[PDB]
């Protein structure tokens, strides 16, 4: 019936955590290459690498995570990279235009920009679907960013050494959320069960992006376009 | 292997 | 006193390779991740990659280099390409300015703007030093594009296999060369002297670059502003 | 080893 002082500063150190890591105005989108209207792949493999690096940022702040041993941190961060990515990008999709809306009709993706990036139209409706769905949530703050840890500290994972501290950190997180939903949001009494819904959701688009990106790293030519740190996440190298 | 996010990370 | 009909032919498709690989219009060059005035590092990356492309598509038609094996293709094109990279620049840079002046403002490479990319002022006076000669010796097209073929095909090398196949190759551009000068250029007596102590001056320009970027390299916030290609092009891997 | 500039000289 009320949240613990405890779990009140997990929120807090979180949504700091999301704020110093994600920028409404999307200003660093004029220091990418570029987008060609595959002409969109060197703007959009420069939009996932800086991503990438504010999901580090992020993840760093998220409590426990720094303790982990850099070997978990590690793999937990290749494996979620994409996820977080995309749960991250709905805090700019829009359900009027059906894009991802970043201040400029220069960096409004629409389906059709993302197909100019090596993707398949029919790879591409799993994600809008995600994304309008997500949205239909109507997500407070706190849980958005509370997803985002639950995401990142995900057990089932490749790579993951100790599988019983970050389902531990997992579920303290869980247990904030639930709560959070309770005690603060109004008619969220099947929220919390229509949230942990869309983590499997991920696994699946995940899976799709791995295959898809499979095809376009294993083709130099495009390869090359990628950032050393989009092929070292994305990478097989253990 | 995996240099960039090791620095990244520290 | 007069050219052979072969060395007629090897002038004409070296001066054929370098016009669909330089574009004096600079277009392309809006493509890149945008210079800032290490904040520049990004610009001049996808600059020398850009380049980098620009120089295996001239090396590919230089006559005989097709000829050669996949490996000493790409020992001559490791070693030499910031060589050939600091030649084919003279041409863009004004000794009126003291600078690589690409169609534009913001594509105005000062000494300056350099510094802000890794590099020391006091190993950047070795480069503008030998861009004010290069410029002073007021090379025709064929000699300039000559100059770039020779030094490619230079036999002094790591990863070299075949040096006496490129040797031959240097030796019979090296010939066409040196009655060139004679044949059609006025006043140049002593031209291909000047131009051959320009080969030996990059081999000093080439170490302290290599050095330079080992510096940046090992470095993994600034290796990560660096594409896949100029990794691979100045990378130690064999 | 070398796998852009293999296949950009291809
Ligand atoms: C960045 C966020 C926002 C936008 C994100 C959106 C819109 C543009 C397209 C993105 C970036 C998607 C693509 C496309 C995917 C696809 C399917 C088939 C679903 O798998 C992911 C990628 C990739 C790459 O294969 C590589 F290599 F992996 F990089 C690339 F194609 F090569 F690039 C997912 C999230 C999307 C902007 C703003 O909200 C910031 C936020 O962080
Ligand atoms: C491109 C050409 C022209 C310009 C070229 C100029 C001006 C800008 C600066 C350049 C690109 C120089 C730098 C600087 C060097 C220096 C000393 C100390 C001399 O070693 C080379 C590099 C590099 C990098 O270390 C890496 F990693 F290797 F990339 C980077 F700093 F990281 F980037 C050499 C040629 C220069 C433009 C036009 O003429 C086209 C032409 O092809």
């Amino acid at each position: 019936h009320m949240l613990s002082d405890e779990q009140m500063q997990i929120i807090n150190s979180l949504v700091e955590a999301h704020h110093k890591t994600y920028d409404d105005s999307y200003s660093d989108f004029v220091r990418f290459r570029p987008p060609v209207r595959l002409s969109m792949l060197p703007h959009l493999a420069d939009l996932v690498s800086y991503s990438i690096q504010k999901v580090i940022g992020f993840a760093k702040m998220i409590p426990g995570f720094r303790d982990l041993t850099a070997e978990d941190q590690i793999a937990l961060l290749k494996s979620s990279a994409i996820e977080i990515i995309m749960l991250r990008s709905n805090q700019s999709f829009s359900l009027e235009d059906m894009s991802w809306s970043c201040g400029g009709p220069d960096f409004k993706y629409c389906i059709n920009d993302v197909t100019k990036a090596g993707h398949t139209l029919e790879l591409l409706e799993p994600l809008v679907k995600f994304q309008v769905g997500l949205k239909k949530l109507k997500l407070h703050e706190e849980e958005h960013v509370l997803l985002m840890a639950i995401c990142l500290l995900s057990p089932d994972r490749p790579g993951v050494q100790d599988h019983v501290r970050i389902e531990a950190l997992q579920d303290r997180l869980c247990d904030v959320l639930q709560a959070y939903i309770r005690i603060q949001h109004p008619g969220g009494r099947l929220l919390y069960a229509k949230m942990i819904q869309k983590l499997a959701d991920l696994r699946s688009l995940n899976e799709e992006h791995s295959k898809q990106y499979r095809s376009l790293s294993f083709q130099p030519e495009h390869s090359m376009q990628l950032t050393p740190l989009v092929l070292e996440v994305f990478g097989s190298e253990v | 292997k995996h240099k960039i996010l090791h620095r990244l990370l520290q």
